């Protein structure tokens, strides 16, 4: 393919471990899914980029505004967590095994 | 020739800010029955230089904070990024001729933001923190109409280049077709740089961010902050007061340019002279209420108003 | 090459005063010395980046005037831009852009 | 050494998210992917997205990013996995930056060529516009139908938000 | 009749900053449709040539089409220079 | 008085296009010299690299099309000085 | 009096003179005494380079006029 | 809630769902994926409590990181394919991710931890729209993709779906995981046919969202969501327990009730492809649902459990709930076998 | 799709941006535009399961102009031989390669 993508999608890769195992707060995961599309936008814009597929540039844009709302939504989850413990300890979350 | 033409757009501007602070302080006192500086040196001229020198052989307290990276990393920030928005700037002549400057100088100013929240995270003190959220909160508000502002001035221009600003101001300033816009702009200018009647964080007996730090450190929050006072203004001389440009003197454009951007700059110390301060839920509402309708019922009007006259800009 | 050397000689230059600064007054051996969350807040924020995504989309219509499509373009800016006011009649009159607890 | 900045460039971007990917406390966690996300642009930048490459500092990095920094600092309360996982995400990037540069040819999952990036560029341009902004610009000459569906995202958006955080 | 002014009145005492706001923004989505003018943007639009014009290879059959750009067949911009 | 100005130019920019339009015959015909000549230097010179190969054939498509193909910028500036596949390359994305 | 604060406006004045007058000399050093080339977009970029080959020497500002024809 | 807020956040969720079905280019694809999980968290969150959130917090971890993988699969398969229609995808690995993104996403094991538990914290009424409307969208996805789809792959989803399915279903006595557990298990029969023929996928679909909207509105209408607080109902509505019973055994896959219509079919289509250790397998393994569905009928229809005192004052009101459809619903669960050449109406 | 609906409504929602030889502004190309263009043609109303078969070249150009894996091998030998060549004395680059 190219060594760029060797490395960008090294990096999707990397985010995505991150995303699956959590180490105490649930805010590095947040990071570690925008760290996710921040890989998706920068590798989607590269194909679309060096093919010359005019139409597709606007792709990446709608990419990143619908990944940017659902970050939104992710943060606003996250605060009312807060309020309820105090923290976003992710071993808060275990209500629901029984 | 590059490096040497680079020092000579980072050093001027260290000591145009350092005598703007001289300025200040004189035409406030002024307005004020006094004099300001006046003893240090014909005029108060050494004034500037006898305060950089006291404040960078001061001790700096920096205490135990949290990071203490963070409080590298600030400073580092703000002076980098106050510094790296004249690069674009045409006076005439761009010292980078970017195609999309406009889009340039809106993306850097919203990382002025990180230096407010990082200082207030590396303070270690919670009532630093609360300080820094306030001032983000303003900053990022404001920082919406001119998003806005900015892109509905460009529907008269035809494109993002900083360079084409002054060929559409070739037969009349855009102060008048868009005097509206310029009214919010300009208030926008002073809210985004933390100045009066928009200057909460130095709001005292409410509140900065920018407390910890003495001596050497602070020096330069403070640059930073008065380099982007003179750098707003710039812009806004050359969005709605478009000097000629004649390429054969390409020192008329300069004389008359740098004129305007000093009155402008000018007029930033009148008005701290003036207005007592806002609170800050009453600039919030200022912007969420009276500002953002407008600035939305205007740019919907930009628009259509090239279409219905049929006056759109080229792009090129 | 000519950008990257303009911020690597702003952001070096930046560097080399704080060093300074931080070790220039060290030039003088000082004695030793010795010794919540509010929601309105977080609702700012959000606020701001659903609007400033909303402007992600305004961004390109300098160059949309450009088209032979007038008539679709034109509907689409007042239509994007009308939305963009009506998320702030929400909020404005569900009692979101207010301080008083 | 210039003509492999987007290889170079793109090194240091994977170093970014092992930067973060580690977890370290989220302040240090949200200033990787600040470089991360920096130096992304730099890598859309040379590739001719020069709408695009902005539209990542702008948007992500001072809008999003900053609402990141924001919800931490007011949400956050201000070890040996921390440093294991960041040693062993640096040491398998190494191996894989060392493995390209010596025989150009590494092959996990895909076929990755390392002759460098120059080589697939397209040699003819000779346009009088830029075909990213062209492209870009025809969000509303040919996008109506994503106008509409991304704009009532965004709307719902705002009132999503409203009801979850009310909490009554 | 008397409601309307009794109510215009009312807000313009009262909230001038959004009687300016819907009034003006109510002009942009009118006034478009009204122009006279509005056509000639699109004629414009249409006139600016960012492609090369590719000749069309002669039939014989082609009254229309000009044989040098000087020729009086063909569309003419002497519209474009008076407006 | 922006509508007047706005309008002349757009006459402008006509009047700047045409001149591009009027040029882009030249300019295109000698594109596809150098282009070709290029090629054939490489051409030359992958006989000589690969003159003593097991098995090797010069100048050898990768396309089963015999249509002709753009080609991308590792076959023109291969074997060339740095310098000249820098310009060609980043050259136009750096110009300031 | 209201104009002991000129100098310190002039001063302030000058350090802004600078910047943008060195710029517009120090372009005109280099390219030959004339106004640096624009190329912001790639057809005006390939006229550029196309100027770099035609010239001779390497460099973009030097003209070669009707006198370089046959 | 303002009523109104309620009607567009749900019309948001069909208009998402919507999107999915009709679009042909895979990004749209992605924002009807997003534009639903978007409106579908708050209806999560409306009593507002802890299990609320935290259930609703589980479930945007979930199906936002399919997303990303769906979105990218869209992308390695636009490297190598230079197109963004929606069909058969043009790249093995890109097919796998695509299929265990929408794994994730209809909850079939091993990506089914979050079902039990999201469905246990919401109200019944929104685990119905969890688990009968939401697994519309991913399933017409996998309806054009099938082609390519990796025949190992897919059917040990489905293996190990009916086997979980089963065995989680055991151990449980509250009513919101039973039914979580049950549609884990169905699912397998969905994605099993598949390969073979994609109308038997959505024969099973469309039997599987009847019996369990019967099920969710009968539990809605009594308020119950535990084992023990559903055997009252013999107390107080007798005849919602005759119906509960021919639902339980409907679902249960008994003849000659409609919920044997699915199950028969797609052993049909498995065979004719010479396919016989699987299809018994599944038979036999789809007994374990069937003994949780006849414990339910043993504490509600078939004994009569221990009354309250109270529950002589309930005797004086009527249900008062809107029980919309229930009628039509239990009656096309149990009396549709007569009428199974009728599925030709999906082809 | 699923449910063919623009197809019955004649109308075009989405269907301009899935390939990258459809109309694009300004009459812009893409790179792999005559690929792309015989490929679809030749697999056009014969099913994918044939055109699996059948337009089998048509598609192996198509990828080839896309990731341009065959051209990268190709200069990766020739690159192989003459470094080789280049360290033992036989190899003198011409003059304009230099
Ligand atoms: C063929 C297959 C046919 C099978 C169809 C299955 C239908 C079964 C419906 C379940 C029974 C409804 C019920 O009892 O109420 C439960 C529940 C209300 O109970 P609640 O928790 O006590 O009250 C909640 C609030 O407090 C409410 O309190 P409020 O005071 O704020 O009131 C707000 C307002 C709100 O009023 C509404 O609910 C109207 C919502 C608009 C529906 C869209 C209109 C579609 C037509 C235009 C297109 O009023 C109501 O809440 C009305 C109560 C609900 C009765 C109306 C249910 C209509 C369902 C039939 C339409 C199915 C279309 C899919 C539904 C949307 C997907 C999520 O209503 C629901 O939300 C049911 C959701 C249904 C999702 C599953 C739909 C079936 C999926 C298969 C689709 C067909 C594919 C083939
Ligand atoms: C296509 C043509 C199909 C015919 C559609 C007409 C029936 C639907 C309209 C009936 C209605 O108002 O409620 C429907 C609908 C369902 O409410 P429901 O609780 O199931 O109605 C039964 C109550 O007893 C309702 O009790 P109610 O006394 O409160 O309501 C009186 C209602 C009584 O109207 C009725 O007769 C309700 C029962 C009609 C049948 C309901 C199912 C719809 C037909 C589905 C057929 C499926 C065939 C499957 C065949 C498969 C094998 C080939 O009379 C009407 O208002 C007729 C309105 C005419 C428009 O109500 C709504 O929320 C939507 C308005
Ligand atoms: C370094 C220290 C940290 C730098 C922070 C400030 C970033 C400056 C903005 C980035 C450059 C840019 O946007 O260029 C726009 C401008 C936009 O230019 P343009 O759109 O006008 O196009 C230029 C060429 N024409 C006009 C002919 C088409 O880009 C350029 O002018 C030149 C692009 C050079 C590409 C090389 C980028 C290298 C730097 C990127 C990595 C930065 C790392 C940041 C680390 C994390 C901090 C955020
Ligand atoms: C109300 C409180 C805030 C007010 C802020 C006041 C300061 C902002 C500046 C407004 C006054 C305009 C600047 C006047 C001084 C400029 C001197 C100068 O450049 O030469 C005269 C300039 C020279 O012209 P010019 O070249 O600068 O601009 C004219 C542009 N054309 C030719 C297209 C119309 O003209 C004037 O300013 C006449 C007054
Ligand atoms: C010539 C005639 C011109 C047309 C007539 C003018 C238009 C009529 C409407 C103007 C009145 C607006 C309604 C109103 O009175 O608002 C008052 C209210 C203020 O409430 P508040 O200040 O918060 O009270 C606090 C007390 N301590 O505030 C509210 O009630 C909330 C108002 C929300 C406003 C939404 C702002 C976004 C819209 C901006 C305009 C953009 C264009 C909109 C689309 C136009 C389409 C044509
Ligand atoms: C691909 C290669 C994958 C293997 C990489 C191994 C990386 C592990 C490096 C060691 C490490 O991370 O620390 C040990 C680990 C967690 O750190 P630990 O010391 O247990 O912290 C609490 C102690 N009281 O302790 C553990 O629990 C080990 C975790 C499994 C490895
Ligand atoms: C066809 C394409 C265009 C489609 C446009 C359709 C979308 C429009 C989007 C509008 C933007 C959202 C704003 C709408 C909400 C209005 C504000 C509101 O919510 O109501 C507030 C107000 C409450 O009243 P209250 O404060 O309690 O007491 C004093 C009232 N006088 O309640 C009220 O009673 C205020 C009165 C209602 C506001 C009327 C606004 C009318 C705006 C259109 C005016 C057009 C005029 C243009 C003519 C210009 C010619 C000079
Ligand atoms: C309550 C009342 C609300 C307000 C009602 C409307 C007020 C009047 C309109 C003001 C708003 C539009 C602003 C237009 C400014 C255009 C500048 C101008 O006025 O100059 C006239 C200009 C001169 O023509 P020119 O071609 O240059 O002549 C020399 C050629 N050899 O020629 C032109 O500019 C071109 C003509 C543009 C016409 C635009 C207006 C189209 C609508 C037709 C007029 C009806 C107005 C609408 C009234 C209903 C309001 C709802
Ligand atoms: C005193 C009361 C006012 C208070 C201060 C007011 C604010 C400060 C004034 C505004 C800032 C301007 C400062 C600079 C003015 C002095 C410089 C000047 O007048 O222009 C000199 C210029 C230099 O000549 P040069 O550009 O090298 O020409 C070479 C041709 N081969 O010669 C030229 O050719 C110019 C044409
Ligand atoms: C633990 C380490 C993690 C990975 C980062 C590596 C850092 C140390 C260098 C080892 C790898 C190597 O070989 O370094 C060298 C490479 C340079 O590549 P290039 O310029 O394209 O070389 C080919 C071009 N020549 C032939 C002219 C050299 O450096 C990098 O790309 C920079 C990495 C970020 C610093």
């Amino acid at each position: 393919m190219s060594m760029v993508y060797m490395n960008i999608m090294m990096a999707f890769t990397v985010s995505l471990v991150g995303l699956l195992m959590y180490r105490s707060h649930l805010m590095s995961s947040l990071l570690c899914l925008e760290g996710m599309m921040l890989s998706l936008f920068v590798m989607a814009a590269l194909t679309i980029l060096n093919s010359h597929f005019t139409l597709a540039s606007m792709m990446p844009i709608i990419l990143l505004v619908f990944a940017a709302c659902e970050a939104a939504l992710g943060l606003s989850l996250l605060v009312m967590v807060s309020n309820t413990y105090g923290t976003d300890y992710v071993q808060n979350l275990n209500l629901l095994q029984c | 020739m590059f490096m040497i033409n680079i020092l000579m757009l980072i050093i001027p501007i260290l000591l145009a800010v350092a005598f703007l602070t001289l300025v200040e302080r004189k035409v406030l006192g002024y307005m004020q029955l006094r004099k300001g500086p006046n003893v240090v040196g014909p005029y108060g001229l050494l004034q500037p230089i006898a305060d950089a020198i006291k404040l960078f052989i001061k001790e700096p307290l920096r205490p135990a904070t949290s990071s203490a990276s963070m409080f590298i990393l600030a400073p580092i920030m703000a002076l980098g990024l106050a510094l790296t928005m004249w690069i674009p700037l045409p006076m005439p002549y761009p010292l980078i001729n970017m195609n999309l400057g406009v889009l340039f100088m809106l993306a850097m100013s919203s990382l002025a933001v990180y230096s407010i929240l990082w200082s207030g995270w590396a303070s270690n003190s919670k009532y630093a923190l609360i300080g820094a959220l306030r001032a983000v909160a303003q900053t990022i508000s404001y920082e919406v109409t001119l998003a806005i502002i900015l892109l509905s001035v460009l529907l008269m221009s035809g494109s993002f280049t900083l360079s084409t600003l002054i060929t559409t101001q070739e037969q009349m300033w855009l102060i008048l077709p868009a005097w509206p816009l310029a009214m919010m702009w300009f208030i926008s200018t002073l809210a985004e740089t933390n100045r009066a009647p928009f200057d909460l964080t130095e709001g005292e007996s409410e509140l900065g961010f920018n407390v910890e730090y003495a001596a050497g450190p602070f020096a330069l929050f403070f640059m930073a902050e008065y380099a982007n006072i003179i750098m707003m203004n710039i812009f806004t001389a050359i969005l709605f007061l478009g000097t000629s440009h004649n390429p054969h003197m390409p020192e008329l454009y300069t004389i008359n340019f740098t004129i305007k951007s000093l009155l402008l700059t000018m007029s930033f110390l009148w008005i701290r002279a003036s207005y007592p301060r806002f609170r800050y839920d009453q600039l919030m509402h200022l912007l969420w209420k009276n500002f953002l309708p407008l600035t939305l019922a205007l740019c919907m009007w930009h628009v259509s108003l090239p279409i219905l006259t049929s006056g759109i800009p080229p792009q090129t | 090459m000519n950008l990257m050397l303009a911020l690597l000689t702003n952001f070096t230059l930046a560097t080399l005063l704080v060093i300074i600064a931080f070790w220039l007054p060290q030039l003088n051996v000082y004695s030793e010395k010795t010794s919540p969350f509010s929601m309105k807040f977080f609702l700012v924020a959000i606020t701001f980046l659903l609007f400033d995504l909303e402007i992600a989309l305004l961004l390109p219509l300098p160059w949309a005037s450009q088209t032979a499509n007038l008539n679709t373009m034109l509907t689409m800016a007042l239509f994007l831009i009308i939305l963009l006011a009506v998320s702030l009649a929400y909020e404005w009159t569900q009692k979101g852009l207010e301080w008083t607890e | 050494m210039m003509l492999y900045i987007v290889f170079i460039l793109s090194v240091i971007f994977v170093m970014g998210f092992v930067g973060f990917s580690s977890k370290p406390s989220p302040i240090y966690g949200g200033l990787g992917l600040i470089v991360s996300g920096g130096v992304g642009c730099g890598i859309v930048l040379n590739f001719g997205g020069s709408f695009l490459g902005l539209m990542v500092f702008l948007i992500y990095l001072g809008g999003m990013m900053v609402v990141f920094g924001y919800t931490t600092a007011m949400a956050t309360e201000q070890n040996k996995a921390v440093l294991g996982a960041f040693v062993t995400g640096l040491l398998m990037e190494f191996f894989m930056v060392y493995y390209v540069l010596k025989d150009k040819e590494v092959e996990v999952v895909f076929e990755f060529n390392g002759l460098g990036d120059w080589v697939i560029y397209d040699t003819g341009d000779s346009g009088f516009f830029s075909e990213e902004a062209m492209g870009i610009a025809a969000l509303y000459s040919y996008g109506t139908w994503l106008v509409i569906v991304t704009g009532w995202s965004l709307l719902i958006g705002v009132v999503v938000i409203m009801e979850i955080t009310r909490g009554n | 009749a008397e409601r309307v002014a009794a109510f215009l009145k009312n807000v313009w005492a009262k909230e001038p900053v959004l009687v300016a706001s819907f009034a003006i923004a109510g002009l942009a989505v009118i006034l478009p449709t009204l122009s006279p003018y509005t056509k000639y943007s699109l004629m414009i639009n249409r006139a600016t040539p960012y492609n090369y014009p590719v000749p069309l290879r002669d039939d014989g059959n082609m009254p229309d089409v000009p044989s040098h750009p000087q020729d009086p067949q063909g569309p003419s911009l002497e519209w474009l220079k008076r407006l | 008085s922006m509508m007047k100005w706005n309008r002349e130019r757009r006459r402008l920019q006509i009047e700047d296009f045409e001149a591009r339009i009027a040029l882009m015959p030249l300019l295109q015909a000698e594109k596809d010299r150098r282009v070709l000549q290029m090629l054939r230097e490489n051409l030359e010179e992958e006989a000589t690299v690969m003159k003593d190969v097991p098995g090797w054939k010069v100048g050898e498509s990768v396309f089963h099309t015999t249509r002709w193909v753009t080609p991308m910028m590792g076959e023109l500036y291969g074997l060339r000085a740095s310098e000249e596949v820098l310009s060609a390359t980043y050259g136009f994305i750096w110009y300031t | 009096m209201w104009f002991e604060v000129l100098p310190g406006i002039a001063v302030m004045g000058v350090c802004l003179f600078i910047p943008g007058m060195a710029t517009a000399r120090i372009h005109r050093f280099s390219n030959g005494g004339k106004e640096k080339r624009v190329a912001h977009y790639p057809y005006q970029w390939y006229l550029m380079e196309r100027d770099r080959r035609v010239s001779g020497v390497n460099r973009s500002y030097v003209s070669k006029g009707l006198e370089n024809i046959d | 809630m303002n009523p109104i807020i309620f009607i567009i956040i749900l019309l948001t969720i069909m208009l998402g769902t919507i999107i999915v079905m009709i679009s042909s280019h895979w990004l749209l694809v992605w924002i009807g994926f997003e534009m639903n999980m978007l409106a579908i968290i708050p209806i999560m969150m409306k009593n507002h409590n802890p299990r609320a959130t935290e259930a609703s917090t589980k479930y945007f971890l979930t199906q936002s990181t399919a997303s990303m993988l769906l979105m990218m699969a869209v992308i390695i398969n636009l490297m190598f394919s230079g197109q963004w229609t929606v069909m058969k995808l043009f790249n093995p690995m890109a097919s796998m991710l695509m299929t265990m993104a929408l794994a994730m996403k209809l909850g079939m094991a091993p990506f089914h931890f979050w079902v039990p538990e999201v469905t246990q914290g919401i109200p019944l009424s929104s685990g119905l729209i969890l688990l009968t409307w939401q697994k519309l969208a991913p399933m017409s996805v996998l309806y054009q993709i099938f082609p390519s789809i990796n025949l190992n792959l897919i059917l040990t989803l489905s293996v190990l779906s009916i086997l979980i399915g089963g065995w989680g279903g055991l151990n449980q006595t509250q009513l919101r995981k039973i039914m979580a557990y049950s549609s884990i298990a169905h699912m397998g029969w969905m994605t099993a046919v598949l390969p073979y023929n994609p109308t038997m996928t959505l024969l099973n679909l469309i039997i599987y969202i009847i019996m369990t909207s019967t099920m969710f509105t009968m539990f809605m209408a009594n308020s119950t969501t535990t084992t023990l607080s559903l055997s009252h109902t013999w107390n107080k509505t007798p005849i919602m327990t005759v119906l509960i019973l021919a639902t339980l055994l409907s679902m249960g896959g008994l003849p000659p009730l409609s919920g044997f219509m699915p199950k028969w079919m797609i052993i049909q289509e498995m065979t004719k492809n010479n396919s016989i250790i699987l299809p018994t397998f599944m038979a036999i393994t789809a007994l374990l649902n069937l003994y949780f569905y006849m414990r339910l009928t043993y504490s509600t229809t078939l004994t009569m459990f221990p009354s309250t005192n109270n529950m002589k004052m309930k005797w004086q009101f009527p249900l008062m709930k809107k029980m919309t459809f229930l009628p039509t619903m239990v009656v096309l669960s149990t009396m549709m076998l007569p009428l199974t050449p009728m599925l030709s109406v999906l082809e | 799709p699923f449910f063919d609906v623009q197809k019955r409504l004649g109308v075009d929602l989405d269907r301009w941006m899935t390939i990258q030889s459809a109309e694009q502004p300004h009459k812009i190309p893409s790179r792999c535009h005559a690929f792309e263009k015989e490929w679809i043609e030749c697999a056009h109303g014969i099913g994918s399961i044939r055109a699996e078969k059948e337009c089998k070249i048509e598609f192996e150009d198509f990828r080839e102009c896309l990731l341009r894996q065959k051209t990268m091998k190709r200069l990766h030998a020739i690159r192989r031989q003459r470094e080789k060549l280049i360290k033992e004395g036989k190899y003198t680059p011409p003059p304009h390669h230099s």
